[PDB]
C-alpha cells in the first residue's frame, strides 16, 4: 500500500479555483481530513466521488488516497523544491472557459512547463454557458449529452479557442477522454465549481495519470516556517515518505547553516470543531507519510521554507546529512558573483529564490549575494559595499518579503533601492526603470564632463581673436563640436609643465560644409575651428601659443573616468583608448 | 601598428 500520489492545484482567484476546491472537498462517517497546508481524500472517499465515472472509463484502485495542496504561494512552495524535488506528482491547471487563457495562466504555464511537472487542465465555469441545465456533481459527458445544441456549440467554440490558444503558448491539448497521447499533449477536463459537475471526471484523470506512469527511506519538505503561541517557531511539513516519530532527531536547511533538532511535537488539527478551543490540535507519537504535518520543535528560527527535511538514523551520519539538505541552496550560493560588483537578491522560499536567480542569469543581471527570509539592517549592509564601485547595483531584489522598518529606515540614509514584489515584473520594471533613469542623470553629468581624445596640427591661423578661428590638420582621434582644446608647454626649464586652454568647439567646417565632428582620415582638407572663448583670459596668439605648439583635447582624471561609464559602450573606439594612453604623458596624468 | 593589447582598469 505504497504513498499517495501528490496533487497541486494553481490557479487565479478570478478563475474560480478557491470554489473549486472547495467543491472538491464537498463534506456532508470518518470525514474528509482538513490535514495542515493540505488536503487528503482517502481512497474510499474517491471511489464514492467518482462512481458517477464508472458509465464512461474503467476504474482503478491501487492507491491509498490522495493528496491536495491548494495554495499558489505553496504552488510556488512546492516548486520550491522545484527541480531537486519534484514536490507534486501532477498539477491541475485552473483556467476560466468564458476567459480564455489570462496573464497569470500563462506564467504557470511557462513555470510547470520549466520544472517538466505533469499537468491537467481544468476548464472550469461551465456552469455559465448561456443555456447550461446543471446536472449536481454528474460527470462532465453525462451532463454534456443531456445539453442543448446551443449549448454544444458554444462548448465547442469556446473550447477549440482555448484549445488554440493554448498552442499559441506552446501547448498541444485535447478533452482528456480525446486524447491520443498524454505525453507531449495536455488533458482537459471541464469543470463547474458551481455545480460540482466534471469533478468526478477531474478526481479520476488523476487516479489514471498517477497510478502507472507514476518507502523506507524518510521525503519530508518544508512547506511553512510559521510562530506558534504555544511552541514557539514551527515548521509546516508535506512527509512524502517515511514516518516522523517525537524524538526523532531531524536535519534541515537554515539561513545560517544546516539546523539539527529533535521533534518536540507532531502536530495535526482537531476533528472536532467543539474540542478546539481547550483542545488546540492533536499530538502524535508518530505519523505515516502521505500527510501534512506541523513540526514543534527547538532551533527553527531560522529554518528554510522549501528545505527537504531529513531524519538522521543510527548508521547515518549526522555531519554528512547537515551537508545533504543544505546542498540545494549551497548549489544555488555557488552561482553567486561573491567577491564581485552586483546586485543583491532576497527572497521567500528556495524555489522563488531559484526562480528569481534564473531569470537574472537570463537577463545578464550580476549578482553579488543572495539571502532568504525577513529583510534586516545586516542584509542591506551587503548592497552597501555597492555605492561606489557600481551604483545602479546599490539595490536589492526582494521577492515576497518582509523587509524591517530598521533596515528600511537605514536603507533611506544611503540610496539602497529595495525592489520588492511577488513577481519579476515589478523589480523588472522598477529595476530597470531605475537603471535607465540612472542613466538619464548619469548622461547629462557625463556629456559636459566627457572628452575624446583627439590631437590636431594648426595650418594656419584664420582669427586670433573674437573669436579664436583656428585652421587645423586632424593628426589622431575625433575632434567634435563641444571639445575644448588646449596647449601644453614647458618653459624649457623654470615651469616644468603647463595647460593653454584655447577654448571649446563651437563649430567644425570642412569644404565649406559644417560638420559636428572630424575622424583622423575623413578629409585630407584642413577644417576651421571656431573656438568660444574660455572663462578667464583666453592666451594671446603668436604671443602664447603659436603655429608650431600641438594641440590636444584637453583630458584629465576626471575626463578620463567619465569615459568608462555610460559614454563607454558603444561610442569609444580601441584608437582612442590607445590615444589617450598616450595623452596622459603629454599631460602628466597618471 | 602593433594593435593589440590593451586594458580599462588600469587606468
Amino acid at each position: 500500500d505504497l504513498r499517495s500520489p501528490i496533487c497541486c492545484i494553481l490557479g487565479h482567484v478570478d478563475t474560480g479555483k478557491t470554489k473549486l476546491l472547495d467543491k472538491i472537498r464537498q463534506t456532508n462517517a470518518g470525514g474528509i481530513t482538513q490535514q495542515i497546508g493540505a488536503t487528503y481524500f482517502p481512497i474510499d472517499a474517491i471511489k464514492a466521488k467518482t462512481k458517477v465515472m464508472a458509465e464512461y472509463e474503467k476504474q482503478t484502485f491501487d492507491v491509498p488516497g490522495l493528496l491536495v495542496i491548494d495554495t499558489p504561494g505553496h504552488e510556488s512552495f512546492s516548486n520550491l523544491r522545484s527541480r531537486g524535488s519534484s514536490l507534486c506528482n501532477i498539477a491541475i491547471l485552473v483556467i476560466d472557459i468564458m476567459h480564455g487563457l489570462e496573464q497569470q495562466t500563462i506564467e504557470s504555464i511557462k513555470l510547470l512547463r520549466d520544472r517538466k511537472a505533469p499537468f491537467v487542465v481544468a476548464l472550469n465555469k461551465i456552469d455559465r454557458l448561456y443555456d447550461w441545465k446543471a446536472i449536481p456533481n454528474n460527470s462532465f459527458r453525462d451532463s454534456f449529452a443531456k445539453q442543448s445544441r446551443a449549448v454544444q456549440e458554444e462548448f465547442q467554440s469556446r473550447y477549440s479557442k482555448i484549445q488554440l490558444e493554448l498552442a499559441e503558448q506552446g501547448l498541444n491539448s485535447e478533452l482528456y477522454f480525446q486524447n491520443k497521447n498524454m505525453s507531449k499533449y495536455v488533458s482537459i477536463v471541464p469543470t463547474s465549481a458551481v455545480t460540482g459537475e466534471g469533478v468526478p471526471d477531474l478526481l479520476w484523470l488523476l487516479l489514471e495519470l498517477t497510478q502507472k506512469r507514476m518507502l523506507s527511506h524518510v521525503e519530508a519538505t518544508i512547506l511553512e516556517v510559521k510562530v506558534v503561541e504555544g511552541f514557539g517557531t514551527t515548521i509546516d511539513v508535506i512527509l512524502s515518505n517515511g514516518y516522523l516519530r517525537e524524538g526523532d532527531r531531524i536535519v534541515l536547511c537554515g539561513m545560517n547553516g544546516p539546523i539539527v533538532t529533535n521533534i518536540r511535537a507532531l502536530l495535526t488539527p482537531q476533528p472536532l470543531r467543539e474540542l478546539r478551543l481547550k483542545s488546540e490540535y492533536v499530538h502524535h507519537k508518530e505519523v505515516k507519510a502521505a500527510l501534512g504535518v506541523k513540526i514543534a520543535a527547538n532551533d527553527l528560527e531560522k529554518a528554510v521554507s522549501g528545505s527537504r527535511l531529513l531524519v538522521v538514523g543510527p548508521e547515518d551520519d549526522e555531519d554528512e546529512l547537515m551537508d545533504d539538505v543544505m546542498d540545494d541552496l549551497t548549489g544555488l550560493l555557488d552561482s553567486v558573483d561573491t567577491t564581485g560588483k552586483g546586485v543583491v537578491v532576497q527572497a521567500s522560499t528556495l524555489g522563488s529564490l531559484e526562480a528569481l536567480l534564473d531569470f537574472l542569469k537570463d537577463m545578464k543581471i550580476p549578482v553579488m549575494s543572495i539571502g532568504l527570509g525577513p529583510v534586516y539592517k545586516r542584509d542591506v549592509m551587503k548592497a552597501s559595499t555597492m555605492l561606489e564601485k557600481a551604483p545602479e547595483y546599490a539595490v536589492m531584489l526582494c521577492f515576497d518579503v518582509k523587509v524591517d522598518k530598521e533596515a528600511e529606515q537605514y536603507a533611506e540614509q544611503e540610496g539602497i533601492k529595495i525592489f520588492n514584489a511577488d513577481v519579476i515584473y515589478h523589480l523588472f520594471d522598477s529595476f530597470t526603470a531605475y537603471q535607465e533613469k540612472l542613466l538619464e542623470e548619469r548622461r547629462k553629468d557625463f556629456l559636459d564632463y566627457a572628452i575624446f581624445p583627439c590631437v590636431l596640427q594648426t595650418l594656419q591661423i584664420i582669427n586670433k581673436r573674437g573669436p579664436m578661428i583656428i585652421g587645423v590638420d586632424v593628426l589622431e582621434g575625433t575632434l567634435r563640436v563641444g571639445t575644448p582644446i588646449c596647449a601644453v608647454k614647458t618653459d624649457p626649464t623654470t615651469k616644468e609643465r603647463q595647460t593653454l586652454i584655447l577654448g571649446k568647439v563651437i563649430s567644425l567646417e570642412i569644404n565649406h560644409q559644417p560638420v559636428q565632428e572630424v575622424k583622423k582620415g575623413q578629409t585630407a582638407a584642413g577644417v576651421a575651428v571656431r573656438l568660444e572663448d574660455p572663462s578667464g583670459q583666453q592666451p594671446i596668439w603668436g604671443r602664447h601659443v603659436d603655429e608650431n605648439d600641438t594641440l590636444y583635447s584637453l583630458v584629465s582624471r576626471r575626463s578620463i573616468d567619465t569615459l568608462k561609464d555610460k559614454a563607454f559602450r558603444d561610442q569609444v573606439a580601441r584608437s582612442d583608448w590607445l590615444l589617450l594612453k598616450k595623452l596622459k604623458v603629454v599631460f602628466g596624468i597618471e | 601598428g602593433e594593435d593589440e593589447e590593451l586594458d580599462i582598469d588600469d587606468i
